[PDB]
RNA sequence: UCUAGAGUCCAUAUCAACAAUAGGGUUUACUGGAUCAGGACAUCCCGAUGGUGCAGCCGCUAUUAAAGGUUCGUUUGUUCAACG
RNA sequence: AGAGAAAUAAGGCCUACUUCACAAAGCGCCUUCUAAAUGAUAUCAUCUCAACUUAAUACCCACACCCACCCAAGAACAGGGUU
């Protein structure tokens, strides 16, 4: 959204033989491509947001 | 009985007839089955809960704070146990009550922090004309609650 | 051509109530109106095409008013889109003076000789604006 | 979803161009729904003070079509200022002579009355015909649908939905018809 | 067609066969070169224009913009340019002169310039005021205005007349004949009276 | 045209009519009595 | 695709008592249980309508039958 | 032909005579 | 608004009596002028149109029109009126 | 449908007259752009709150200076000129 102006939202997906792995946001595509990056590898290290909180119990 | 098609014979919404319910009560099962392996095996992640407390509806999860401004006559450092939980949620599945979920299905742990006294209020009456003019300060007391756990169990 | 032969309700004397219509047309429904208008986009005399007065007058009126949006091209007597058009065009003073609140002058909408067609929403559709 | 902390905040907060058409709709629907978009009504995560407005892109503003008399009643005022200078033009008349002043107009009506009013007329864009320049082309995200549904008249009507509707009526054969 | 900048001598008489008078003012033109063009859709649809400047000025007192421009023109700058909205065909390259020989009589013609600067004025000087009378006591009003605007309203109106400056605005003559050429000093001979003082360009 | 607040025609080769907005009665012998609302 | 009106009397005709606060949250935070929500009220408007477009009381909706306390 | 009350004013409106709709309509039935 | 009464015949070419439907005030007894003017039209002129009993300019009424204009003097000052 | 002449209003000028005299002015001069045709509801007819067809350009317009002097520009500041 907003290719030309100065405030661009790029959504880059990367892709593994046709299958999702990843989804990053950013202002420019290669900031988009970095944060997919850092995404797809926070899920390959079970690092996620929403990963199982630590168990102190 | 037929009438000849035109912009006002039909409404302008679309006839939503609904799946016949003996098959719908096998299909509303099988999903029930399979949000329940999801649960039996743990592929869920972190959880929240709509529980609630005092008078309100906090929406939580694992590791938050929550203050409530009533004192809840318990040492520092009680853990206690949040029934009524109207909602329970996961990535991939979530649980709602009517209202409210049962005691084994879910469980909501919290702990008390900190009790203290809130910033101090105002409250100024005036009325023009008539030297009506009264000031009073109040602080309501209050109480700090980390919720500590969500934990589910497989009983659907 | 002549009446289908599957009418919905025989024994009746408006052609709108045969086919179980007499609150249920609008003026976009052109099909409807097209076969009761001369093919120079008159109305045809009342004594022939056998509606009653409340709907022969019906019909005029949607004629009318589907004339003024354009929707019968191919039926002339040979820059602004408007459509539920009351009065003719070239016949309405401006409203220089629109009221107060509690005497506004409202701009009329569609025709009151259709204030009897099937509702759909709660809130009754105005026939001023 | 696990995105860091500023490509999040960025991603939540971003502006997105709606295009929307305007051939046959009436001047108030398409204000509606520019008022909603601008205002930022449509965001779940709206508020009046965190500058959610969208940009809204409104073409074919010069075929809008007003419901009854309009063209001949609705009558737009204003003043220069100057002693006399009090006009009072109607609505085919100010149409003929700025093609897009009836819908921004009504979208000014619409939108709430404060100062970031301005801000939010600096994100309509209209434009009378179907063109539309190429740097505003390549911004648009989606395509809200038209309001009214535009009836459509005997030209395109095939023969098939015109014989499925029944004759409703015999003429005599005299008749020279 | 272009038209020039000229700058105002002076007037004279001049008579003619019916046996009237006619004053007519006189116009030099110096060193009008056409020094600029822009196209039909460059302007956004009005027309197309030229630039035309006159009365060659010293180098020394410009900006450094003006002379680069005039540089790569190749002409020494001149005092006042002035935009001729003209059609496409009556196109004339830059840097070619025109002359008075431009008109010939028998035409009409308009000019406008800056008027003369009377400064700030009072109100009758500036609006024809019929003032107040003089003795039979009107003590400290004599060249004022009355009432500047009626009671209910509690402002006065913008374009009302009210004491300011004066003259110093560009204006227009419109339907001014031309009676002679001298061709040989470039003088255009219009009748009546043109705006601005001498030695000062019209258009 | 004589306004009148009630169009009453007089003869019987005017006739009654919609014109413009307004009622009006048209005569086209003896015209001495067209009238507008 | 679905109004205001609908989504809060149609959730309280399914007994969940979820109030504006949480529901607020849950649009903005929790987007796919939003979506939930949304689609169980559709289905008891649904439901309601199609039992009231019916000739007496035919069996209830599938979500439409209360429960007591 | 003065002003009413508001509050006899609603009651004037909400008692308002209601005619019982005719089984058919005449025009298309005798 | 009913024309009903008239008008050399005839209500509608004119007054149009009473009344009715409309908009507007009536305080005494037992504030102008100069200066600048803003505005409405219920128009005096100029503009456009209808009928006429103007057979025609002008007259008469009627519709429309507020961009522009709407004089100078003698006598006198509840502020008007008369007169050239 | 044109052609002259005058006044007024707006705008401007100083060649002559006039008051005056490196100029400012007027008493002077110049410019001013509801009757028809076809025709249905009501087959004739009917001007149609029926469809449908007829009865302002001009003006301004140069991103980047300012000590000094002059000025037809000016209250100061601004503006024009200094080849
Ligand atoms: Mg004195
Ligand atoms: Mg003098
Ligand atoms: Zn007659
Ligand atoms: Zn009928």
């Amino acid at each position: 959204s907003g290719g030309t102006t100065a405030l661009p939202l790029y959504f880059v997906g990367l892709y593994c033989d046709k299958k999702l792995i990843a989804e990053g946001p950013g202002e420019t595509v290669l900031v988009a491509e970095e944060e997919a990056a850092r995404v797809a590898l926070r899920k390959l290290y079970g690092f996620t947001e929403n990963r199982r909180p630590w168990n102190y119990s | 009985g037929y009438v000849p098609k035109t912009s006002l014979s039909s409404p302008p919404w679309p006839e939503v007839v609904l799946p016949d319910p003996v098959e719908e009560t096998r299909h509303h099962a099988e999903v029930v089955k399979k949000v329940n392996e999801m649960i039996v095996t743990g592929q869920y992640g972190r959880l929240f809960a709509v529980v609630h407390f005092a008078s309100r509806q906090w929406k939580v999860t694992s590791e938050d704070l929550i203050l409530i401004g009533n004192e809840l006559d318990l040492a520092c450092g009680e853990r206690i146990r949040l029934e009524k939980v109207l909602l329970v949620g996961a990535d991939n599945f979530t649980l709602l009550g009517k209202p409210l979920l049962g005691k084994d299905l879910v469980r909501v742990e919290a702990t008390v922090i900190e009790k203290t006294e809130s910033w101090p209020r105002i409250i100024m009456r005036f009325r023009k004309r008539k030297n009506f003019k009264k000031k009073r300060i109040v602080t309501t007391p209050q109480t700090v609650l980390r919720i500590n756990s969500i934990e589910i169990a497989p009983c659907l | 051509p002549k009446e289908s032969p599957n009418p919905p309700n025989p024994s009746g004397q408006c052609p709108i109530c045969r086919w179980n219509l007499k609150h249920k047309y609008n003026y976009d429904d052109v099909l409807l109106l097209s076969q009761f208008i001369r093919p120079h986009g008159g109305m045809l005399p009342r004594k022939i095409t056998g509606l009653c007065q409340e709907e022969h007058r019906k019909i005029e009126e949607c004629v009318k008013m589907a004339h003024r949006a354009g929707l019968l091209p191919n039926h002339r007597p040979r820059q602004l889109n408007r459509y539920l058009t009351r009065w003719a065009p070239g016949s309405v003073k401006p409203i220089y003076k629109k009221g107060p609140r509690w005497n506004r002058v409202r701009m009329p909408v569609g025709s009151p000789l259709l204030r009897d067609n099937v509702c759909y929403s709660r809130t009754p559709w105005k026939l001023y604006h | 979803s696990s995105f860091s902390r500023a490509p999040q905040q960025w991603a939540t907060f971003a502006r997105i161009w709606y295009l929307l058409d305007g051939k046959m709709q009436p001047p108030g629907k398409l204000a509606a729904m520019a008022s909603i978009r601008l205002q930022g009504l449509h965001k779940p995560v709206y508020h009046a003070l965190s500058d959610c407005g969208d940009h809204v892109v409104i073409m074919n503003t010069r075929h809008i079509a007003f419901s009854g008399n309009k063209w001949e009643q609705k009558v737009y005022s204003s003043h220069t200022g100057y002693p006399g200078g009090f006009r009072q033009v109607t609505a085919a008349q100010l149409h003929l002579r700025d093609p897009v002043a009836i819908v921004k107009l009504a979208i000014y009506g619409m939108l709430p009355k404060n100062l970031h009013r301005r801000t939010m007329m600096e994100r309509l864009h209209l434009f009378p015909d179907e063109y539309i320049p190429e740097d505003i082309l390549k911004n648009l995200v989606e395509e809200l649908p038209q309001p009214r549904k535009i009836p459509k008249r005997l030209d395109e009507y095939t023969q098939e939905e015109i014989d499925a509707f029944p004759r409703l009526w015999t003429p005599p054969e005299d008749y020279r018809l | 067609r272009v038209g020039l900048i000229a700058l105002k001598l002076g007037m004279m008489p001049l008579w003619t066969k019916d046996g009237q008078k006619h004053v007519v003012t006189l116009l030099q033109v110096q060193d009008c070169h056409v020094l600029k063009y822009t196209s039909k859709e460059n302007c956004n649809g009005k027309m197309a224009t030229l630039s035309v400047g006159g009365k060659t000025v010293s180098r020394f007192r410009k900006a450094t913009s003006i002379l680069e421009f005039y540089r790569e023109l190749g002409l020494p700058p001149k005092q006042t340019v002035k935009i001729f909205n003209i059609t496409d065909n009556a196109a004339i390259k830059p840097g070619t002169p025109l002359y008075a020989a431009h008109f010939r009589p028998g035409q009409y013609v308009d000019v406008t310039a800056k008027t003369i600067g009377k400064g700030f004025q009072g109100v009758m000087k500036r609006w024809g005021f019929k003032g107040q009378p003089a003795t039979h006591g009107q003590t400290k009003t004599h060249r004022r205005p009355g009432a500047v605007a009626t009671g209910d309203i509690g402002r006065v109106w913008p374009g009302t007349k009210m004491p300011g400056k004066m003259g110093n605005i560009y204006r227009t003559e419109y339907g001014l004949k031309v009676w002679r050429i001298n061709t040989k000093h470039n003088i255009i001979y219009v009748n009546g009276s043109v705006p601005g003082h001498k030695n000062c360009l019209v258009k | 045209f004589k306004n009148k607040t009630v169009l009453k025609k007089r003869c019987k080769d005017c006739y009654l009519v919609k014109r413009r907005g307004r009622w009006y009665v048209y005569c086209k012998t003896h015209p001495r009595h067209k009238q507008r609302q | 695709g679905l109004k205001y009106p609908a989504l809060i009397g149609n959730l309280v005709k399914c007994q969940v008592e979820l109030n504006r606060k949480v529901l607020a949250d849950l649009a903005i935070y929790e987007p796919k249980t939003f979506k939930s929500l949304a689609a169980l009220a559709s289905r008891r408007r649904h439901e309601g309508f199609a039992a009231a477009l019916g000739d007496g009381k035919e069996p209830e909706g599938i979500f439409s039958r209360v429960v007591q306390y | 032909r003065r002003v009413m009350h508001f509050q006899r004013q609603k009651l004037m409106a909400v008692t308002e005579y209601i005619p019982p709709k005719p089984a058919i309509h005449p025009s298309c039935l005798p």
